[PDB]
């Protein structure tokens, strides 16, 4: 007689995956945090004196 | 069949493929029909049918080694449930970021960036393997 | 080493009571003696303010705050010299 | 200084920062193998249903993995120690120049001819010029010679502070009461930064180190320019 | 230690004691699948005899199962083993784990 | 005069990271030299390498609190 | 130099420490002070675990030196054997205070 | 003085149920309700104390 | 009857229990204080205000992990629970000074917390170096209520320390050789012995603190001829025995976890781990001027300490090695208490290894009060002792209450905790290495990302510690009560049933000497 | 109707683990001669050819020029 | 290990309450402080 | 003498789970909770 | 009923009553020191005695009174005294760390040489000779006492313990009276700071020990001790022998050696 998880798994994997994924790339591109990233390769140098 | 609590001190059951035959019978109390097997069993058992032999064997033992070594559907569960709540400590983040955190030094801003990052280079910050060993001199521009 | 004297047969009660008696006590009285001799108040020494000496970094949590626990005038000079 | 996204030590600056890197190099070679090992170990340890469950000798296995263990920490102490005592050996100085830590900030005193001594501040960062660090200028900064042995000595008027600059090596802790000695010997001119490092109260994050070497020339009339 | 032959024979005549009871088969067993091996087929057919004469049918079935198991992944083994031990499996009227159903999850 | 001095050279009575006593040492030096030569009617140079050295060695701090204490008579060394 | 007036256990000895004192004198070991020693612990020759209640928790060190102890409860009725090595205990039941 | 020990132990091996601390008799239970008070007490005005402590005094 | 039990107990489960409590419920004040940490540090600038604050937080975070939550809930807790019931000992011997030393504890923190309640609270590092933590940069009564705190604390481990030494040295079965105890309880009295011999030193320490800041004596102060140095000399001779008892009991427990379930009746090496957990006692006292690289010491002094410290590497090799070989051929059973040893012994060696290069006093110059000795510490405090400290709960929880956890969900709570503490603390090897200073409340632009990553990591340990809470609610809360154990015939704490009665053993396991 | 080859029925644990440390000493010398290439003399690499010929007035020359001094304009 | 049944089945509804309110116990409180932190920075 | 057994050897009543998720709440809440209102106290003196 | 021969002791308020007494101590120092108030430190003090009175008259009941300490019980009562003395020399051993690091490396301030500029010691010829021999002494009367409680001999017992005692109060009231004469004071630098710290709690440890020994002296004039069962007697010696050996090391080092 099947289980918790042999009714459940599959959902409860995919959806918390699914989950996980959009929070965390939404946390990370869309609210402003700061990374700061590596100046090397993305930003122009630019006159300060 | 039945164990009880107030039985701990008393030779009990185990299904373990390291210790195959445990120091108790699965089933100690037996039926007439269940005596007749015992019985039978102690003549020929190429008299006894499968369903017999079966019988025995349950009578003996709980799970075979088959369904004892089963493998199961947890670690999806395990796994989902564990993504769940580490997308839920997002949650978290995303409130603390709206509410709690102001904004961030003007040194950050993509101008203010971009002259540090010129006066890094100015003051070779990093020269032999860093960074301004990534920066080409004599081209102006990021080594390719 | 040994010391200078015997027994050693039975350590017991009776020679405990022989070292009190015999020894430790005379040696208490000796140096007791000794001391109630060598005593008599020595001349206070001039005050000179030495900043490693009569420290203080905050009251004292008793009197004045300013006077150590057992303070003796004659001897004991405060941050500012001896007393009156 | 450090850059974003680091992953380790800020490029050397003098000879016995570059040792350190060659002598992490090799000691981060056998962390990685010794961890990754374990790992390994685990894992296979894990991954089989083969049993063996009866009393096992152990007086045989014991000897490799005692002997083992102890071949690398000779391989590691011995260039350890090399360096260690590299880093005491006599030099003869150009130069000492003394820093004083302060509740927050740095003083400075090169007081071998002229009496030369002033306060190091960092710079607010509502006052940065445009291309300069948070947390990392000071208004004046310590003018060195270049090329040269210098001796630093270090100590403290208040609180502990420790004075470093990780590009040189350096950290020696600034206690009051106590003059402790460091020699510092830059390859190359430039702007080398450091910060206080031990707790020294409200400000303890805020009170940073920079260095400016440059040729004696320009040192020697700095100096004279400062009295 | 001792010789393989040496071992084997010890086993062999553990399980052939004529009088062995009950404790001692399943002594011999849990100390048995203890070790690194999977038993010769001698060894366990002494064992499924004592099982015979303790007029235990389900621990001669529990026998083959811990043999299978103790070979682990190496799947040519319990196979071998059953073949060897064909002849005593037909005269003891021993069915397999297999033959029972109870290699079935 | 046999001078010419940079900085104070490596002295192998006090080889270690600290170097509180060296300080401290040359200090008490001049100042003992100094009292010596001004006393029997003699020449402060001649104390001149102590006084150089102590000058480069010991914080501003120490030296002046030391020459308030020699002037208040709490200085706790012996010159 | 010498004279009396100071108890002696015998005199003044009470309670449990009373009990362990009289008991050494007779040989008795009711409160389990001493290590017993094995018989050869076969079928025929049991080692003799006393008991006040109907089992015991018994402790076996197989051979000796091991640092592993077997431990086990022992009930009253036929010899049990130790599961690793197969010395035989016999529970004896009752008594200690009369 | 003479050895009244046995007096004592008849006292203490009373069966009466109470625990050593209490087993003196009267006065036991009067030593042990200045004890507990005296702690007690102390201790909520040692929390009144921090209260106080815990705030400026300009 | 209420009072009776759990205000004046004599009996060691019950106060195991009340030392349990005690610590989960220090261990959520020092959750709590590290998230504090890390939302000051997890973006660039100022969050709370100024280094006093941070830093009051931040001592606050050792004081409460160290003495409040790990020592209870190691030697209190389990201590008290097991060590009886493994020697099958009636009781400990001093059942009565046993409840006075877990009643010192709640004392001790109130102490704590008023310190930082008062004035501007304790902000000197849980090492409390003077002269910052002297009466004129630190005025005021929150370091004497410091100083207080832990002397309640030392009071109470050393009394807890001669009761786990007399029971173990006195109260095994007349039969049992010491050689026959098993390893959680060696390493129990090995952690004693420590204890008995480092807190005393510890105590005169910050007494000469108390007296310096108080008494107007000058043990620290250059001034009266006193030496701050000498305080760091005084503190680190107790402080690296103390990493010592951190981490020993949980050896211990490691050893029975994996012994456990790795279906063995025995660990690999026995006397090899008694010989391992003796001699890592030993050197930890021989090596505290390893904390004190850069305070200006003679170069063969800085040689003689590195060396030293090294050494201490080969018998914790062989117990990590003892550890694989115990799993070596075992029929394992993957349940969470036994996830949680593995994660150990991995995680512990990480931080092990990190441990021996600060042990170079060469690279300490440069990696002293860095961001790379925190991930050093962390792994084997944040990975290492807590790792333990839940096998041990997760393993033990069915014997101390009858019933038992959710597996699934325990397997949940591992798996979240796993990635929030390795988040939290491996990207701090790279802050360390690039200059990262200790005890700051902000850092230089470049380290914004590693603190970022940092930051979020402790986010999802704080998600881990409140499902926690929640398991063991759903396990009281479900009533499934336990029926068998397996291998009681080597784990002696289980014999007699879950939980055992209040009184165990009255009589005596009977054990010949043949 | 062919029988089954008697297997190897002894050692099945021992002989895997045998093989697999086997193993892991291999990949670790691999692991040695990668790191001491890609890691160690890479970083001796750059630190010799960075100095073979390199100018210290040239580059405190342009650091000057580019402003960054306090003490040399 | 073996065990018994729940004695009081805790369902999955039920887990969502315990859940829910012990993250609320441990949330709620924090956040107000969190939130409410410029408030007291200057007042 | 005492209660013996499961739910009975612990210092608070597990008899009713909904009144015991109250305790626990209160308990490691309060916990929880003391070093923010520490924090908060501190910022609201200076 | 039990089968073992250890003591399961009854439920007790004076652990709880011990532990709060702490905290009253503690916290009261904290409110003397801070706030000037003495009267949580009085409150403190008084149930720490009222506490150490109770707990340890339960022992006596316990045992004399009850029989519960069978020989194991002694025996684990012998391993926790042993620790406890071992304990507080560890404790000491911190103060004398303290005193040989000052004074082997005299700093400027000090005048860089021990004493310091300053600083006259006392003659260790003269009182602190004087106190040397004093517990010395005591040391050997108090093997007397021991001697004849074995030999079941009571008077003389009494007679040894009471010249033990009588001596510990001599050293008592001459460290007062050395300690109102001494021209230095705590607030004398790092020489004041270690002399008076360290004599100081020696001095706190010879009252504890004269006290237990004026417990021992009661409860031999009430008969509580046989010939062969007397472990407080023991204890109270051993923890004597500690005072006179902690004496002998604060002699030779601070008197002597340091002056
Ligand atoms: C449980 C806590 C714990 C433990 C067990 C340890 C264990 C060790 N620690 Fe440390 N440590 C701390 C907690 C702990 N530590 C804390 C809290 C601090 C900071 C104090 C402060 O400033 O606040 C600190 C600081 C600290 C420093 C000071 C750095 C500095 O401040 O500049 C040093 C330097 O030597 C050090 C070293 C070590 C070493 C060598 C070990 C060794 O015991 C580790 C030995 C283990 C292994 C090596 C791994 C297993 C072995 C093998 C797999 C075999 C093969 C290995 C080799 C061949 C090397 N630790
Ligand atoms: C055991 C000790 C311990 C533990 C477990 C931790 C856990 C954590 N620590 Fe801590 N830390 C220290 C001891 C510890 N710390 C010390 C000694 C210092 C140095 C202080 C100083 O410089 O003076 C320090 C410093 C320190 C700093 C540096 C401060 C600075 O230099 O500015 C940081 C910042 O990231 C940090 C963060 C964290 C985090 C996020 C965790 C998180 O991983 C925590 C997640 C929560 C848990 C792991 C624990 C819960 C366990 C229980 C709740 C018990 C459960 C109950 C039962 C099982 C019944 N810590
Ligand atoms: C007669 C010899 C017997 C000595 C005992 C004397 C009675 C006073 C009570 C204190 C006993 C405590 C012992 C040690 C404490 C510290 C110093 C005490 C030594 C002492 O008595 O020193 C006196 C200073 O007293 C001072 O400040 C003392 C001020 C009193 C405040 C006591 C301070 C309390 C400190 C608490 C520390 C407790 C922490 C210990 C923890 C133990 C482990 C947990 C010396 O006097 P002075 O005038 O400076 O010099 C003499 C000049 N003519
Ligand atoms: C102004 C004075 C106040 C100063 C504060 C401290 C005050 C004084 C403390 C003095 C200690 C008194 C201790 C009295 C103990 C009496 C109880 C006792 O001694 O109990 C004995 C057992 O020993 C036992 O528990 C052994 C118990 C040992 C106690 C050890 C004492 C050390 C306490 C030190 C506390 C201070 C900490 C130091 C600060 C740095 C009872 O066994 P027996 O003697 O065999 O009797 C039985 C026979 O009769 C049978 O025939
Ligand atoms: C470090 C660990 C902490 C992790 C982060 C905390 C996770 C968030 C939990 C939420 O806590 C609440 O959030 C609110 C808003 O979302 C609050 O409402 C406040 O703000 C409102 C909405 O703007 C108003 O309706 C109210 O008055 C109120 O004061 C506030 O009180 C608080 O209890
Ligand atoms: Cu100055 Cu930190
Ligand atoms: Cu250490
Ligand atoms: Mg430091
Ligand atoms: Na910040
Ligand atoms: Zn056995």
């Amino acid at each position: 007689a099947p289980d918790f998880h042999d009714k459940y798994g599959n959902a409860v994997l995919a959806s918390g995956a699914t989950f996980c994924v959009a929070v965390w790339v939404y946390m990370a591109t869309q609210i402003g945090i700061e990374w700061n990233p590596s100046p090397v390769g993305r930003v122009t140098p630019k006159e300060w004196r | 069949s039945v164990v009880k609590s107030e039985d701990y001190a008393l030779p009990s059951y185990v299904d373990r493929r390291d210790y195959p035959l445990p120091d108790v019978a699965h089933v100690k109390n037996l039926s007439a029909s269940q005596k007749a097997l015992k019985e039978k069993e102690k003549a020929s058992w190429s008299s006894l049918s499968i369903d017999e032999k079966v019988e025995l064997y349950r009578l003996k033992f709980k799970e075979s080694f088959a369904e004892m070594n089963r493998s199961t559907n947890e670690w999806k569960t395990v796994v989902g449930a564990a993504m769940f709540f580490i997308g839920f400590t997002a949650l978290l983040l995303i409130w603390e970021k709206h509410y709690v955190y102001g904004p961030i030094p003007h040194t950050f801003e993509e101008e203010w960036v971009a002259k540090q990052t010129k006066r890094m280079l100015d003051m070779k910050v990093a020269p032999i393997q860093g960074f301004s060993a990534k920066w080409d001199y004599d081209k102006n521009e990021w080594k390719k | 080493a040994s010391a200078a004297k015997g027994d050693h047969g039975g350590t017991g009660a009776r020679t405990w009571r022989f070292l009190t008696f015999g020894l430790a006590l005379p040696s208490v009285a000796l140096c007791t003696l000794n001391s109630w001799l060598h005593s008599g108040h020595r001349e206070r020494p001039a005050f000179i303010p030495y900043h490693h000496l009569r420290i203080r970094t905050k009251p004292f949590s008793w009197g004045d705050g300013n006077h150590t626990f057992f303070h003796n005038p004659r001897v004991n000079p405060l941050p500012t010299g001896y007393e009156k | 200084m450090a850059y974003p996204m680091q992953l380790g030590f800020q490029d050397a600056t003098s000879p016995i920062m570059e040792e350190l890197l060659h002598f992490h190099d090799h000691t981060l070679m056998i962390v990685f193998l010794i961890s990754s090992l374990v790992l390994y170990i685990i894992s296979l340890m894990l991954t089989t249903k083969l049993t063996h469950t009866s009393t096992m000798d152990a007086q045989e296995v014991e000897t490799i993995w005692t002997i083992l263990p102890a071949i690398i920490l000779i391989l590691i102490a011995l260039p350890s120690l090399r360096i260690l005592y590299m880093m005491d050996e006599i030099n003869n100085p150009s130069l000492t120049v003394k820093t004083m830590g302060h509740q927050w900030y740095w003083s400075y005193e090169y007081t071998d001819y002229e009496d030369l001594s002033f306060d190091s501040y960092m710079i607010p960062t509502s006052e940065l010029k445009p291309g300069e660090l948070r947390l990392l200028e000071v208004d004046n900064r310590v003018v060195l010679p270049m090329e040269m042995t210098i001796r630093m000595l270090v100590s403290s008027e208040d609180v502990l502070h420790s004075w470093a600059v990780p590009s040189l090596g350096l950290k020696t802790d600034a206690i009051p009461g106590r003059l402790n000695q460091t020699t510092l010997m830059s390859s190359r001119p430039g702007l080398y930064y450091g910060q206080c490092s031990e707790i020294c109260g409200s400000n303890h994050s805020f009170m940073p180190i920079v260095l400016e070497l440059v040729p004696l020339k320009y040192f020697e009339k700095w100096s004279a320019s400062m009295l | 230690h001792e010789t393989d032959e040496e071992f084997d024979a010890r086993w062999v005549t553990y399980f052939n004691k004529p009088d062995i009871d009950a404790w001692e088969l399943r002594k011999g067993m849990n100390t048995l699948v203890g070790y690194d091996l999977v038993p010769e087929p001698k060894i366990i057919d002494a064992a499924l005899r004592a099982c015979r004469r303790l007029n235990d049918f389900a621990s001669a079935v529990r026998i083959l199962e811990v043999v299978k198991d103790k070979a682990g992944p190496h799947k040519e083994i319990y196979p071998y083993v059953i073949q060897e031990l064909r002849p005593t499996l037909n005269e003891l009227g021993i069915s397999t784990p297999e033959e029972l159903g109870l290699d079935k999850v | 005069k046999i001078k010419n001095y940079q900085t104070a050279p490596f002295d192998s009575r006090f080889p270690n990271q600290n170097q509180t006593r060296n300080c401290w040492q040359n200090y008490l030096d001049f100042h003992r030299c100094e009292k010596a030569m001004t006393a029997k009617g003699g020449d402060v140079s001649v104390c001149e390498w102590y006084r150089r050295v102590y000058k480069s060695l010991c914080p501003i701090s120490w030296v002046s609190t030391w020459d308030d204490r020699r002037a208040e008579g709490t200085f706790p060394g012996k010159i | 130099a010498s004279g009396g007036g100071v108890p002696t256990d015998e005199e003044q000895a009470t309670g449990l420490e009373r009990e362990v004192m009289l008991a050494a004198r007779k040989g008795q070991d009711p409160y389990n002070i001493l290590a017993p020693k094995a018989t050869s612990g076969t079928k025929e020759d049991p080692n003799l675990v006393p008991s006040i209640t109907n089992k015991r928790i018994v402790g076996c060190i197989c051979e000796e030196d091991n640092s592993t102890v077997i431990w086990f409860w022992l009930h009253k009725g036929e010899a049990q054997r130790c599961p690793s090595c197969g010395t035989h205990y016999k529970l004896v039941p009752h008594q200690l205070a009369h | 003085f003479e050895n009244r020990v046995a007096e004592k132990q008849k006292l203490f091996q009373e069966d009466n149920g109470l625990p050593v601390h209490l087993k003196g008799g009267a006065t036991d239970n009067i030593l042990y309700r200045v004890t507990m008070t005296l702690c007690l007490g102390g201790t909520l005005y040692s929390l009144y104390c921090l209260g106080w402590a815990s705030f400026p005094h300009k | 009857m209420f009072i009776n039990r759990w205000l004046f107990s004599t009996n060691h489960k019950d106060i195991g229990t009340l030392y349990l409590l005690f610590g989960a419920w220090a261990g959520m004040v020092g959750t709590a204080l590290s998230l504090l940490i890390r939302a000051e540090l997890g973006q660039p600038g100022t969050l709370l205000g100024d280094d006093q604050i941070y830093n009051v937080v931040v001592t606050a975070h050792a004081f409460v992990m160290i003495f409040f939550m790990v020592m209870p809930i190691m030697i209190g807790g389990f201590g008290n629970w097991l060590v009886p019931l493994m020697i099958g000992a009636p009781d400990m011997a001093f059942p009565r000074m046993n409840n006075m030393s877990f009643w010192l504890l709640p004392p001790s923190f109130l102490l704590l917390l008023a310190s930082s309640m008062v004035e501007a609270g304790a902000g000197t590092g849980w090492t409390v170096y003077p002269p910052l933590a002297g009466n004129l940069a630190h005025a005021g009564a929150s370091v004497d209520l410091t100083i207080f705190s832990l002397h309640l604390a030392g009071v109470s481990s050393i009394l807890g320390a001669i009761n786990f030494i007399t029971t173990i040295i006195n109260m095994k079965p007349p039969a049992m050789s010491q050689y026959q105890t098993p390893l959680f309880v060696w390493s129990v009295m090995i952690t004693a012995v420590l204890l008995l011999l480092s807190l005393p030193v510890l105590a005169a320490g910050i007494t000469m603190l108390l007296t310096d800041r108080n008494l107007n004596t000058t043990f620290f102060d250059p001034a009266g001829g006193g030496d701050p140095i000498l305080y760091q000399h005084l503190f680190w001779f107790f402080g690296h025995p103390e990493v010592y008892i951190l981490i020993l009991p949980g050896f211990g427990m490691i050893s029975h976890i994996v012994t456990y379930y790795s279906g063995k009746k025995e660990p690999f090496g026995y006397m090899g781990m008694v010989w391992a957990m003796m001699s890592i006692g030993f050197l930890g006292f021989i090596v505290w001027a390893h904390h004190m690289f850069t305070v200006g010491m003679d170069v063969d002094t800085r040689a003689y300490f590195t060396s030293a410290t090294m050494i201490i590497a080969i018998p914790t090799g062989v117990k990590v090695f003892s550890w694989l070989a115990t799993l070596h051929g075992g029929n394992i059973k993957w349940s969470p208490a036994m996830m949680w040893a593995l994660g150990f012994i991995f995680l512990f060696t990480v931080g092990g290894l990190t441990g021996i290069v600060l042990a170079n006093s060469s690279l300490d110059i440069v990696l002293h009060d860095t961001y790379y000795v925190v991930a050093h510490f962390h792994y084997v405090l944040s990975m290492g002792a807590v790792f333990a400290i839940m096998g041990g709960f997760v393993h033990w929880f069915p014997l101390f209450s009858g019933y038992t956890l959710n597996d699934t969900w325990a397997k949940i709570h591992f798996a979240i905790m796993f990635v929030g503490v390795n988040m939290t603390f491996f990207p701090q090897h790279f802050l360390g290495l690039s200059g990262m200073p200790r005890r700051y409340s902000d850092y230089p632009d470049a380290y914004t990302m590693w603190n970022t990553i940092s930051s979020m990591g402790s986010f999802i340990s704080l998600t881990a510690v409140m499902l926690m809470v929640f398991i063991i609610w759903e396990a009281f809360a479900s009533k499934r009560e336990v029926l068998t154990v397996d291998l009681t015939t080597t784990n002696l704490e289980w014999l007699n049933g879950c939980p055992p009665p209040y009184h165990t053993f009255e009589e005596p396991t009977y054990v010949n000497l043949k | 109707s062919t029988a089954l080859a008697k297997p190897q029925m002894r050692g099945l644990l021992a002989r895997r683990l045998r093989f697999h440390i086997v193993g892991a000493f291999m990949v670790s010398l691999g692991f040695a001669t990668f790191y001491k290439f890609a890691v160690a003399e890479k970083r001796k690499k750059a630190y010799a050819d960075f100095y073979r010929n390199y100018d210290s007035m040239k580059d405190f020359e342009e650091m000057r020029k580019a402003g960054i001094f306090q003490s040399a304009k | 290990i073996t065990a018994k049944p729940a004695k009081t089945p805790t369902s999955p509804k039920e887990q969502a309450i315990g859940l829910s309110v012990t993250f609320l116990s441990f949330l709620l409180p924090a956040g107000w402080v969190l939130y409410h932190l410029d408030n007291y920075k200057k007042s | 003498h005492y209660e013996e057994g499961p739910g009975k050897n612990i210092p608070f009543s597990v008899e009713n789970k909904w009144r015991l998720l109250a305790m626990m709440t209160l308990f490691f809440g309060s916990g929880f909770a003391a070093p923010f209102f520490i924090v908060r106290h501190q910022l609201l003196k200076k | 009923h039990q089968t073992h021969a250890y003591h399961m002791v009854n439920p007790s308020p004076w652990p709880l009553t011990g532990a709060l007494s702490a905290l009253l101590m503690t916290s009261g120092l904290t409110m003397w020191f801070h706030f000037n108030s003495m009267t949580l430190l009085m409150i403190g003090l008084t149930t720490n005695m009222l506490t150490m009175y109770q707990w340890w008259r339960d022992v006596i009941r316990e045992s004399t009174f009850q029989g519960h300490h069978t020989p194991a019980v002694q025996k684990g009562l012998r391993y926790g005294m042993i620790l406890f003395i071992i304990s507080e020399v560890l404790f000491f051993t911190g103060f004398f760390w303290a005193f040989y690091h000052s004074s082997l490396a005299p700093t400027p301030e000090l005048g860089g040489c021990w004493p310091p500029t300053g600083i006259h010691p006392l003659n260790p010829l003269e009182v602190p000779l004087l106190n040397t021999s004093v517990l010395l002494a005591s040391g050997v009367s108090i093997t007397w006492a021991h001697h004849s409680l074995m030999e079941g001999d009571r008077k003389h017992m009494l007679q040894a313990l009471f010249i033990t005692i009588t001596l510990g109060v001599y050293f008592t009231l001459l460290q007062a009276s050395e300690y109102y004469e001494a021209p230095f004071t705590i607030s004398d630098g790092v020489y004041g700071s270690t002399f008076f710290v360290a004599t100081g709690f020696h001095g706190l440890h010879v009252i504890i020990g004269s006290t237990f020994l004026i417990v021992c002296f009661f409860r031999q004039l009430k008969f509580h001790f046989t010939s062969n069962h007397h472990f407080g007697f023991e204890a109270a010696a051993w923890y004597w022998h500690f005072v006179d050996v902690v004496w002998l090391f604060l002699y030779v080092s601070i008197y002597w050696w340091g002056s």
